[PDB]
């Protein structure tokens, strides 16, 4: 039978995807996006550490003396003296006290009982989480894994604070807590497990990460260790065994070799699958391919070390990745810089790499404890982050105190070279990869296998134009935003950043807190100029918007006054400087074409021999259109109406905002108001100011409007308020318009009532998805109900404002924007918003201005929107951007220490 | 070494000896009985500077260059003696139902 | 098509192939062996704690005395004063401070240095490896990894340090090395991790060590917490809380729930792949099929539980697995019953379990702390027991304090139902199975699924019949033995005992120690009586054997003495016993019988034709097969020798033992000699005398016309039949004379000389293929291979003196410790122990021999092989009981001290 062919086909295509998934359950590679660091010496970022690493340093420095330690008494050279050490030096951090309590709302009492190691951990993880160009309120509710090396110290063990109802003092010093509470703050959801397994705790910590990831439990992991000091005991209890270096210096490989000196510090990676990694586009940096664990089991003695374990680790960490020895370019190695602990070390990386090597590329060997010393329990992974930079850079950083090697290690065979100098690794045929080592005290032993990172080509966009940039800038203080202000300014100032990538960076990788501020530039000078104008303190040019928010949505309602808002150039270069815009208003002429013949957008460019601003018939399309343009323009940015109020004929179109009528019916309904208006031009009059008011001075004369409590517009008629101007005497009649000859809202209205109705008398309404709560009627309908007798109503019936505003700030609104291109109503919104009970942090913002009407004014309208807690969608504004690195969260830091 | 064309157990045996004899002077006593083949080197009071001292007194018994570390790799007297013996010498429907 | 077919076929096969692999990687069941607890109210093994869930009990009880608290100003009533509780019971460990310092090799500064954790840990390790029927030594090396819940709890911070130049400090207080010890001591050889996750820590390092064991980096796991009070800094912290009970139980879901009491406790379990369980034999007693982890996340607290994170982990536990919610017949659930985690738990697991249950078969709820208290870290484990327990002994315990549920959550609806009084669990058509949960402060949650084991348990044959068995016990220390003994003892009085299983568990389900002790005994009465006398002290009893070793092998080497211990029979029963011994007599008949009528097995079985033991014709060929049977018996057992050495013609059988001479060359050599020996009998006789080597050398001067030199002073002939019978008498004064009932020849004297060549051409057949087993002859007192043994070589031992001194001092001085005489009855045993004593070599050797001339039983012959045993020599014990069910023995007896650390 022919049927066998495709069972072949399927068979062989499910043999495939069985070894896929065989693949990917075993040997799956992990990528390596962002890193974080604290190391003694001032170094708090990675690229310090390379400078150091590269320049050549060590970090060896005194006692500290904010820690509250007697020094006094506590040196001496004699090593017998109970309670003394002979050595004075070591690693230490610059500010292990400083922390900022209110970042991560947290009491000042927890945060004095808080152990520090748990502050600096939440410091660093935040850091890390900036440096992948990850929001970190993104990573809320996702299945993130937090893995670390932690130990207790004996912090606060002089302290018998009795008040201690919350209970500070027992949570504040768990070693589980130290990730409990990283996941707690972040809003993780992944597994948080505290291993402790001497000093390669960090090293177990990252196959125990790289396991999860491959299972599936987790989606990425934080991984890394910490390890800090606050009592000067660790010294002295090794002061006893005589096991520490007198001045200070691990000599790793080195002739002296007479111990090491201990060093504080936290370190932190963030793993992830590669191929997720490329699907979601992060960075990568390097790419973890295999790990091993085992005991050193029966040896001389518990902590003494054994090399057959060590070569038994280094063979099964090979195999488990396939690789071969001979594809290893270089080994970061343990180098404690004990006398004996080194050539063990040296001779189990000789067995098992020196053995059937080629002579022209010898494996190169170094440490970074020679450096930045032993740093406890986080030093494994701080190997790691060397690596990664020489991976980065392209060159290996030299080993101190080299000159002269140990005379108990063979280097006769030429398998294993020291790292004397500095050697280029620039990438080539040949990919480089690099191995880490970890043995601790109690006998666990861990090798890691890692590798460069795949090659990307281009990604190159920019296309830096003239168009308006938005910079957004957001922080939890005033004082963290003027930082963050400053910041910026500074990283703006240097001539190798374009604007659009620091925008693009702010607006789509960093978080969005209470107090925020934005500046609208097109120019490098004036973001600079603004950016120093916010950090100054008072903000004084209009480009410059700031604000203070304690919420993260807003009920958006959209309204649309009527006329008044008139001004020639309507948007104008706008209509060239915006896709959505252009498009909507071709739309609009295409539906109007087979009616009249000019074009609306020939009288928004004052194209010659066009109609002018003057005429109702001409005026009302072009207002409905740039209405009906400036909503989709406003939509298109993500700001999604929930009710929309129109004004007057207005209401027509927050209709087809509402989607209850169509465009072209839209259209035509105004058009047809727009003609039946031209013929009935021989009476009108606006009139413009309490019902009752008017009301007790109308019996005389046979109420238009109604905006708030002395806001009354009465109908139109010559000879019926040319007496009423002068009548008042007192401040009644003062405000007038143009209004020529539109006795609108008036008996004069149902003097033809009918020819309305026949011209349109053939609309098509259809169900809304929006509320729809008018002004004729205090009450919120759908499309069904809107007939050509609505509108005629409309037109008769009085068109009160204010109690719908009223309603609509009752019912839970607190965010009314204004579309037209000028606000007018914007006054009487707010003081109606204000009079009214409703919410007291409601927004009011409106559109393009009689003077603006560029893109620019848009973007601040936008700004000024965006600073009281409506989201915007700033990404859109850059097209074709590529986003660039930015300087992370400046924290404002208090002391605080436990005092004796 | 000189002394070779002997059965496993009679060089295993005068290596054993030779061991034991080697690291009794380094402890101290003058006796290989207080010695035993399984006990590590630590417990019977071994440091660092003694564990090279026997190196040294087995680089004289045997005329052979040893590493600095070899007591930290065999931690025991009968390790040391076997690493020095060991230097010195139809179908289609049913098998394809496994598809669905 | 063949190609295609073929091709089809293999692409199948890789296809399930690579679905059983993906299968095994992802979702392997894993099966668990054995447990150890120790818990308080003294339940140290899983039988008390079985017993105390079923019976139904608490175990509170006052603050302990001895640890050093100051107990008048730890107490008040008043919850508000500095530094003090309002509680003053919880549970507590009966002994905290008892360690065997002695047992593990630590010096007694590093015990007192030591924390108690590490030191219940390395007990509980132990009788952990002990309990699965597994030799301790033989993990050793293996790729066993160590899982422990464990965190510090402020030991011998109080008082200040010493001199610590060993360190002996820090490393007594770190987490890290409770699990590092147990590998250091044990010798295993895989990753060793000690995690810390709140309360569900232990559990935690269980999701771990599936990991581990599924992916094949460890191939055994040992998964357990440990939780041991120090100082009684914990009650006074939460205390000032108002967080604990006022009652100081822990009322699981009862409506009157207020507080936590807290307990201390050590749990471990053992954990194997199924496929290993079954391939190697060991007993499974559940299966772990699958479990989860998660967070909390953004709660409302630090602290405050959440429940969506528990139906989340439930549910993800569940999918992991396979299984449906409606399978799992009960739960244990975490039950802290403080303030409000059990609205919140019952909530949950009415919401994931109870939603869409049959209303026939309601779950099944309950906790284990409301018997024993909160136990911290080892807290899901001692669920995981209570849990294993209640499957094996086919019966849920009922949880206490039930009288009046909690009102917070619906009952009545259906679903959950609360475990008030026992209900059966009996096997039948369902599968069993349950889950266990433990979430932590920290905001950890884990979720384990477990099932019973499959049915196994009906193949056996405890076949006995009353043959000889032997016990063989062994400790490090003379009161471990006695205790030891002491225990067997009292197994053995037990009625419903099987003594075949008892010794077989001890030879194989035990390890070997420096003290040991052997009794022989084929009834159960003689067995109980030998273990009481070992136990009460000095034995002498025949039976009863005992020693002291310190080296694990030795070097044996076989003697063959030769003539000189004739006796009536050779093992007759022996020869109907053992099976080898008459096979080897039957395979050393063939090639006899074409010299000969009579047979070997007639002689031996005293029938009616033998010809006697009298003449030598006949006495020589009888000894040769019966030494060589002996050897061969001796080969069994694995007691491979590393030399062979004799004294006269039975050098021949030792040729035979080497493998220098084949069987039929052998018997052939045997045979002439004794014909052509026998031939020209009459010509005088032997008569040894004890006079000494240069004594006689100077005395035979009267007669020209010196056999044997064994001991220092023996000599036997030089001369001629009037020559000894002058020689007899001619000093008067040497004494010790004659001693020799060889009267019809004289060999070794000038008399060989003269049947020269009828001894060549009669044994010019020789093929003496190189010999694999060292040969040392006494004739030219040097070690030569076998492929010289030609005829002359034979005549000349015929007619040399053999030294039987210089070959065994040379033996002895060049490494040879342990030597068995092979020979039914022991008559060179003294010559030998002067010879090493003279000898400057170690002062330890061995020397054994075989049947007696009156006990030639089977059961002398193993006590023979006992008494070698004690003394360093490996003997495979196993063989003596060919077909047997291994039992079940008591733990090792450790003996303890105090070790406590006070200011």
């Amino acid at each position: 039978s022919e049927k066998v062919a495709e069972y072949l086909r399927r068979a062989t295509l499910d043999l495939r995807a069985a070894r896929q998934r065989i693949r990917e359950l075993e040997s799956d590679p992990i990528a390596i996006v962002s890193m974080a660091c604290r190391l003694p010496g001032g170094v708090n970022t990675p690229q310090r550490l390379w400078e150091l690493l590269r320049e050549g340093g060590e970090t060896l420095s005194g006692f500290p003396t904010d820690r509250g330690w007697d020094l006094a008494r506590l040196h001496h050279p004699d090593p017998d003296n109970p309670g003394t050490s002979y050595v004075d030096k070591g690693g230490f951090l610059d500010d292990a006290a400083g922390f900022d309590a209110e970042f991560f709302g947290v009491s000042p009492r927890e945060a004095a009982a808080m152990d520090p190691q748990q502050r600096l951990l939440l410091e660093t993880s935040w850091e890390l989480v900036e440096n992948a160009g990850i929001d970190p309120h993104s990573l809320r509710g996702t299945a993130t894994g937090v893995f670390l090396g932690v130990a207790k110290f004996g912090y606060g063990e002089d302290t018998a604070a009795a008040e201690d109802v919350e209970g500070y003092s027992v949570t504040g010093v768990a070693p589980a807590v130290a990730s409990g509470r990283i996941s707690y703050t972040m809003g993780l959801e992944g597994p948080s497990i505290s291993v402790d397994t001497a000093c390669s705790s960090s090293l177990v910590a990252l196959h125990l990460a790289v396991e999860s990831l491959r299972k599936g439990e987790s989606s990425m992991a934080v991984v890394g260790g910490a390890a800090v000091m606050a009592t000067p005991g660790v010294f002295v209890d090794f002061s006893r065994q005589r096991a520490l270096a007198a001045d200070g210096r691990s000599k790793a490989f080195g002739a002296g070799a007479d111990g090491f000196g201990f060093s504080e510090g936290v370190t932190l990676v963030l793993l992830e699958r590669l191929s997720e990694a490329r699907r979601n586009g992060h960075e990568v940096l390097a790419v973890v391919r295999g790990s091993a664990l085992n005991q050193d089991g029966a040896s001389n003695g518990l902590s003494a070390p054994s090399g057959p374990a060590q070569r038994r680790v280094i063979r099964q960490a090979l195999e488990s990745c396939g690789l071969e020895p001979g594809d290893v370019d270089a080994v970061e190695a343990h180098g404690t810089g004990t006398a004996l602990g080194d050539p063990i070390e040296a001779n189990a990386l000789l067995d098992t790499y020196g053995r059937d090597r080629d002579a022209d590329r010898p494996l190169w060997l170094g440490s970074v404890k020679s450096n930045i010393g032993h740093t406890q329990a986080a030093a494994g992974v701080t190997g790691l982050l060397k690596v990664v930079l020489a991976l980065r850079n392209g060159e290996l950083p030299a080993t101190l105190h080299v000159e002269e090697p140990t005379p108990h290690v063979d280097w006769s065979s030429g398998g294993v070279a020291l790292l004397a100098g500095n050697q280029p690794w620039r990438r080539g045929e040949r990919t480089r990869r690099a191995a880490v080592s970890a043995f601790g005290i109690s006998g666990t032993n861990a090798h890691v296998i890692v590798e460069e990172a795949p090659e990307r080509e281009h990604r190159e966009t920019t296309a830096h134009d003239g168009r308006p940039v938005p910079l957004v800038v957001s922080a939890r203080s005033t004082a963290a935003l003027r930082a963050q202000a400053a910041q910026i300014a500074e990283l703006l100032e240097r001539p190798d950043a374009d604007l659009a990538g620091v925008g693009l960076g702010l607006a789509t990788t960093r978080a969005r807190h209470e107090h925020r501020a934005a500046v609208v530039a097109s120019t490098r000078e004036e973001a600079v100029r603004g950016l120093r104008e916010i950090a100054a303190g008072a903000a004084t040019a209009d480009a410059v918007v700031e604000g203070v928010t304690e919420v993260d949505g807003r009920n958006v309602v959209f309204l649309f006054p009527g006329q008044g808002s008139q001004w020639a150039g309507m948007g104008a270069e706008l209509l060239s400087s915006s896709p959505v815009f252009a498009g909507k208003i071709r739309a609009c002429d295409e539906s109007m074409a087979p009616m009249q013949d000019w074009k609306v957008s020939d009288v928004l460019r004052q194209a010659p021999g066009a109609p002018g601003l003057d005429r109702v018939d001409v005026v009302q399309p072009v207002l409905f259109a740039v209405m009906v343009s400036l909503a989709e323009l406003w939509r298109s940015y993500g700001v999604e109406p929930a009710a929309v109020v129109g004004h007057s004929q207005g209401e027509i179109a927050a209709a087809h905002v509402a989607g209850a009528l169509t465009l072209e019916d839209a259209a035509k309904l105004v058009v047809g108001r727009s003609r039946l208006m031209r013929s009935l031009s021989g009476e009108g009059g606006m009139a413009a100011v309490g019902e009752a008011a008017v009301r007790e001075r109308l019996r005389p004369w046979q109420v238009a409007a109604v905006n708030g409590p002395r806001s009354v517009v009465v109908s139109g008629e010559p000879g019926a308020l040319r007496a009423f101007s002068e009548d008042c005497a007192a401040e009644g009649i003062r405000v007038r318009d143009i209004d020529v000859d539109y006795a609108s809202h008036s008996p004069q209205i149902e003097r033809v009532r009918e020819e309305l109705l026949e011209t349109t008398g053939d609309i098509a309404p259809r169900p809304a998805r929006v509320t729809f709560h008018s002004t004729v009627e205090s009450r919120s309908m759908d499309g069904t109900e809107l007939d050509a007798r609505y509108w005629y109503r409309n037109l008769r019936e009085t068109v009160r404002f204010a109690d719908a505003v009223t309603r609509l700030a009752e019912s839970g609104y607190d965010a009314f924007i204004e579309v037209s291109p000028h606000p007018v109503v914007v006054q009487a919104v707010e003081e109606a918003v204000e009079e009214a009970d409703g919410a007291e942090d409601a927004v009011v913002v409106g559109s393009l201005h009689r003077d603006g009407g560029d893109l620019s004014a848009f973007l601040r309208s936008m700004a000024t929107a965006h600073v009281s807690g409506v989201d915007i969608r700033w990404d859109v504004a850059l097209p074709g951007a590529a986003p660039f690195a930015l300087p992370t969260y400046p924290f404002q830091r208090k002391r605080y220490w436990l005092q004796p | 070494d000189r002394l070779a064309g002997l059965p496993r157990a009679e060089r295993t045996a005068e290596l054993v000896r030779l061991v034991r004899t080697s690291t009794a002077t380094v402890l101290g006593h003058d006796d290989p009985k207080a010695v035993r083949a399984t006990t590590p080197f630590k417990e019977l009071g071994f440091d660092s500077l003694a564990a090279v001292r026997l190196r040294n007194l087995l680089n004289a018994a045997t005329g052979l260059r040893l590493p600095s570390t070899l007591v930290f790799d065999h931690p025991n007297a009968s390790a040391v003696a076997g690493f020095l013996d060991a230097e010195l010498g139809e179908l289609l429907e049913a098998l394809g139902r496994e598809l669905d």
